[PDB]
RNA sequence: GGUAGCUAAUACCGCAUAACGUCGCAAGACCAAAGAGGGGGACCUUCGGGCCUCUUGCCAUCGGAUGUGCCCAGAUGGGAUUAGCUAGUAGGUGGGGUAACGGCUCACCUAGGCGACGAUCCCUAGCUGGUCUGAGAGGAUGACCAGCCACACUGGAACUGAGACACGGUCCAGACUCCUACGGGAGGCAGCAGUGGGGAAUAUUGCACAAUGGGCGCAAGCCUGAUGCAGCCAUGCCGCGUGUAUGAAGAAGGCCUUCGGGUUGUAAAGUACUUUCAGCGGGGAGGAAGGGAGUAAAGUUAAUACCUUUGCUCAUUGACGUUACCCGCAGAAGAAGCACCGGCUAACUCCGUGCCAGCAGCCGCGGUAAUACGGAGGGUGCAAGCGUUAAUCGGAAUUACUG
């Protein structure tokens, strides 16, 4: 129910980097990176109003981790949500536990911010969380399990976390990893090539 | 002389083999009027002693053609409470006559007076010795 | 059918019996009255009518003539009675 | 005979009975008069567990109506007045 | 009446049964019953099965709880036959030496042992492996489960067994003897209305039925699959054309048996 | 129109009519197949289509498409028909469910084997 | 089962007794019922138990609550290639009836009564809450869940009782079937599970009353396929995992190339790393409240008895259950497929092929170099699913009231 596959093949496709093979060396390339996201990447893509809408949730998505079947729903959430939902939508991605991990640095990608927040070595204000989809509230705050406390990677990964844009809605820690969820995301301190409506319209139609 | 050990010990579960076509069926048949089972009796394929009386062949094939499979049973006769097999004559068919003889402890065998030892009769022995 | 209450069955039927003539005492008795009355012995109409008067209410208090069933009778019968005679 | 009782309206091995009025014979999730409260047996250590509005239990069994002892076990084990 | 006097004077009270762990004498209690047969079962009714069981030892009693050896599971009797002459009987509770009938769902095989909680099994039972031909391509141009349903309901018996490829069709049945003509009259009698007829198959074996550790068996299924089969009960088999392509078949090696198990 | 009017006689609905009626409209049917010929279809196409004549379970005997490179059908057998039409070749309203029942999927498909049934071959 | 005879009660039945009851303007008429337990000082009498007493029980009149009757109106499918329908029919009066009004019934008497806002007659159909779709107005639908109704082999009938016209009651007829010693008998799974049959297709002859609720019972307790669990099936909706990192001018192999190379491809390898979920091992919530044993209560009483009540003492109560859950053990080990790529529609080539073979939802592809056929490479979209067929609403302002 994850990709677990070609990521870049992926990235190279949105011609962006999706944050996927994060790791040591942040800021992508290194693989071909553009001209040729298959056999015939070389190729100019003249798309239609389709594939300049259907595309930008085809991104959304994997700039997460998360799938169709269930995407859909939080749509489905936003809307009933007041509001842009476009932004809600993102509200809603962004809350996601699997991402407060990743976006609190306690782990390399948005991927290997996965394979701990399942085979439970996170938590909320107690109880460990084991579904990669928990719905983060205001304060909830999480704490890398007081268990298997920084080990041979989780450590290796704040490294480049810290120095990475750095969030604003959370007051993370880094010894005593523990961040907080100060305030649900705003519109203006988030984005780049992503864009609300250009996906809140294909699920519309 | 317990009502357990005396039930044990009034017990006697038996077989009936042979070559095909020899008398179990019938010689069946009969013990059972012995035991008070069957008030009167009959022949096989409800043949030349009319009426629809066979019989206790169980199935169906067996009474158009002649005997398939065993069947089972149980009546008292004088003292004792005889468990009855009914084992089918035919090299190919059976198998089950055999797993049958691992049910009984003695065993009785049918002989064609008019035929002597038939081929399965000495096979069957061969079969019996097995357990002694 | 093989289903112990089926002495419920047994159990009904001398019930029956036994309101079946009760019940057929009631009329019969009722009717008495009506005889008087399709001839015209008020004496003896008023004679009948106390000789039921209580019968009938008995066989109520039983539960065979239930309540009102009792004043309907003797209620249109005393009206009869002297409405003609 | 209108019996106070519970229903089980709450889900695979997590119940969630629920005091209401009914005439006896009725199904256990069968018709009946109105809700008065409800059973909580799980809740944890925590803010509720049950609520029942006393003071309407009285009304009925004003006009006579015999209570579950199941459904006793609550008007009490929540006190009366204290 | 005589060879009955003579049955009843001479002939043997229950004897001991062996088994793989001790002499079983008849005069013991605790239930110990053995099966034996799944007879035939037509039957007025119901698939019925009805397992043949033998009571080495211990009397039987209705509600009694008993132990299935074979499978390790504790299992309560309630529904448990006494034949009156090839008819089910109603049910009473039995001694030692008797023959006692139960309910086969899969869960009997034959040999298959009952106690009250010895885990221990009889040694006896022979249950040997069938030759073949076959191809029931059935008249009555089909359904289809009766037909296959009563074929898969003959097979949980000791006599025959089927055989079903993995092309859904091709039903093969193999094989007692070569009376494989009771398949054909119980084709239309028991309970099942088709017809049926035969014809050559390239098969000499039987076959055998396979099974072990993992990914061995599943590069094992795949291989030779061409060539494989499944049976009626849910597992396994092979199927070959002659003896040399049944050694190198086995030869590929090294997962196990030989397996016929009726 | 007019209210009234519409009042009156009321605007009346114009019910469906199922492209494929092989009754009950339910998934799939069961049928004897009665005959297995070949034809041409339309002007603009030319090739020798291969169809049965099936007699179906609830009575009605109906012509059905045969998808994929070859089968197994013919006399009686046993197939079960579906849905979709043959534009090209008229009359032909239904497809045979291939490797269902007595039939048998196409040999050696590989690509789209949902349909033409048949299964992953050594993965 | 038949005949005879004895025997008890809260079975049955008089008599007595009567109002706040029934009948009657009133006078007066007339109506009822059962006892049985645990005790216990006097006295104790024909020392059975009388009696004192609490405890449940019975009669009667008027009420409470629930439950059920019954009545009126509006609405509740299609068909006029259905236009007329009806004599107890419509009303009256008067007897009878019912629990009750009532043509309910009967007698007599007026002659009516319904109907194109669609009667009558056919065809279809369980009705509502709601369910699906829709921006909505609507369209479609009424499985699961709850209310109302109806039926319980077919047809009919009454009986018992507070209530039945009675799924597991009775009587009759009918069809069917089963047992018999042959004279006569027996039964109806649209209760649960199960077999046959039919079908594209629909589950285990499971466990326990432990919990909630029902019947009886003073109570304990008994009964309870109601219920609660379980077993089967991806049928579905919500989860979740089959690995996370890091990694070369980028392996061999595959496939394309105007051969200069491109690409599957970080993909694999290799290097670190995590082990949820399974598998093995342990430890172990909650669903239990209660009832069953003793001590106290201006609790009543003649009474420390007996009974209830409330605290308190101990023992104790589950089907699911190798539970839910928690901790280790081991190791990426054990877990991905299906549809699609000419257009609508996101996504390309080679080869074969040759209007053959075949594709197709619509247009439309194939008669030698086809991105539409089959295969391969590659790519695209969904994921324990994916596809197809089927069905409904949408798009369909394509019955348009909104429009």
């Amino acid at each position: 129910a994850r990709y677990l596959g070609p990521k870049l093949k992926l990235s190279r496709r949105e011609g962006t980097d999706l944050f996927l093979k994060s790791g040591v060396r942040a800021i992508d390339t290194k693989c071909k990176i553009e001209q040729a996201p298959g056999q015939h990447g070389a190729r100019k893509p003249r798309l239609s109003d389709y594939g300049v809408q259907l595309r930008e949730k085809q991104k959304v998505r994997r700039i997460y981790g998360v799938l169709e079947r269930q995407f859909r729903n939080y749509y489905k959430e936003a809307a009933r949500l007041k509001g842009n939902t476009g932004e809600n939508l993102l509200a809603l991605l962004e809350g996601r536990l699997d991402n407060v991990v990743y976006r609190m640095g306690f782990g390399a990608t948005r991927a290997e911010a996965r394979q701990l927040v399942s085979h439970k070595a996170i938590m909320v204000n107690g109880r460990v969380v084991n579904i990669a989809s928990y719905q983060v509230s205001p304060n909830d705050v999480v704490s890398i399990r007081e268990k298997a406390k920084k080990q041979s990677r989780v450590k290796a990964a704040l490294e480049l976390a810290e120095q990475r844009e750095k969030p604003t809605w959370l007051e993370v820690d880094a010894g005593k990893m523990e961040g907080t969820f100060k305030r649900k995301p705003e519109r203006s301190d988030l984005s780049a090539d992503i864009n609300e409506h250009l996906i809140v319209e294909l699920y519309s139609k | 002389l317990s009502p357990y050990l005396q039930e044990v010990a009034k017990r006697r579960t038996f077989a009936i083999i042979s070559h095909p076509d020899a008398g179990k069926t019938t010689i069946t048949e009969k013990v059972l009027l012995f035991g008070q089972a069957i008030q009167t009796a009959g022949t096989v394929k409800g043949r030349g002693s009319n009426q629809h009386a066979k019989s206790d062949w169980m199935e169906m094939e067996k009474q158009r053609g002649i005997s398939i499979t065993t069947s089972v049973m149980q009546f008292p006769y004088h003292d004792c409470l005889v468990n009855l097999l009914d084992t089918p004559g035919h090299e190919d068919f059976s198998e089950d006559t055999y797993r049958t003889l691992t049910a009984v402890d003695c065993c009785l065998m049918v002989i064609d007076a008019a035929k002597g030892v038939e081929d399965r009769t000495r096979k069957l022995m061969e079969v019996t010795r097995l357990r002694d | 059918n093989i289903k112990s209450a089926k002495k419920r069955a047994i159990q009904s039927e001398k019930a029956r019996k036994h309101n079946a003539s009760r019940r057929s005492m009631m009329r019969t008795f009722i009717k008495k009255v009506y005889a008087a009355i399709e001839a015209g012995d008020k004496a003896a109409a008023q004679k009948a009518f106390n000789e039921m008067q209580p019968i009938v209410d008995r066989q109520a208090a039983k539960g065979l003539i239930h309540k009102n069933k009792a004043a309907r009778h003797k209620a249109n019968l005393t009206a009869q009675i002297n409405k003609l005679a | 005979m209108v019996t106070i009782r519970l229903a089980r309206h709450g889900a695979k091995k997590r119940p969630f009975y629920q005091v209401v009025v009914a005439d006896s014979r009725n199904a256990r999730n069968g018709r009946f008069i109105e809700r008065v409260g409800f059973f909580n047996p799980i809740a944890s250590e925590k803010e509720e567990g049950t609520r029942l509005d006393l003071d309407r239990i009285a009304h009925w069994v004003g006009q006579g109506a015999t209570i579950s002892d199941r459904v006793a076990a609550l008007i009490k084990e929540v006190n009366k007045a204290a | 009446d005589h060879m009955l006097d003579g049955l009843v004077e001479w002939a043997p009270a229950p004897m001991p049964r062996q088994t793989d762990t001790r002499t079983v004498e008849a005069s013991e209690d605790k239930f110990t019953g053995f099966v034996f047969k799944i007879q035939a079962n037509m039957d007025p009714k119901h698939r019925d099965r009805v397992a043949f069981m033998r009571v080495v030892s211990g009397k039987y009693e209705k509600g009694m709880k008993l132990r299935q050896v074979r499978t390790a599971k504790d299992v309560v009797i309630s529904d448990a036959l006494t034949f009156m002459a090839g008819d089910r009987s109603h049910v009473e509770e039995a001694y030692p030496g008797d023959i006692l009938g139960l309910h086969n769902h899969g869960t009997i095989q034959i040999g298959d042992t009952f106690t009250q909680g010895e885990m221990m099994k009889f040694t006896g039972i022979p249950n040997f492996a069938p030759e073949l031909f076959r191809r029931i391509r059935l008249k009555d141009p089909l359904k289809q489960k009766q037909l296959l349903k009563g074929l898969v309901q003959l097979s949980e018996e000791g006599a025959v067994q089927v055989f079903r490829p993995i092309s859904n069709n091709d039903l093969i049945v193999g094989a007692v003897g070569v009376l494989q003509f009771d398949v054909v009259v119980a084709r239309l009698k028991s309970e099942y209305n088709v017809e049926a007829v035969y014809e050559s198959v390239n098969v000499a074996t039987a076959r055998w039925v396979e099974c072990a550790d993992a990914k061995k068996f599943e590069e094992f299924k795949r291989k030779n699959e061409s060539q494989l089969a499944l049976d009626g009960g849910d597992n396994l088999a092979y199927i070959a054309t002659s003896m040399v392509n049944l050694r190198l078949a086995q030869e590929r090696y090294p997962d196990v048996q030989f397996h016929q198990t009726r | 129109a007019t209210v009234n009017q519409l009042v009156r006689k009321p605007r009346a609905r114009k019910v469906a009519k199922s492209n494929v009626p092989a009754l009950e409209a339910c998934p799939q049917k069961r049928g004897v197949c009665t005959r297995v010929y070949t034809t041409t279809p339309k002007k603009p196409n030319s090739a020798l289509r291969k169809v049965c004549r099936v007699r179906l379970t609830n009575g009605f005997e109906v012509t059905s498409y045969i998808g994929g490179e070859g089968h197994n059908l013919q006399e009686h057998s046993v197939i079960l028909i579906r849905g979709g039409r043959v534009k090209d070749l008229p009359g032909v309203r239904y497809h045979t469910v291939r490797g269902a029942l007595d039939c048998s999927g196409v040999k050696d498909r590989k690509q789209a084997r949902s349909k033409y049934g048949v299964k992953r071959p050594k993965a």
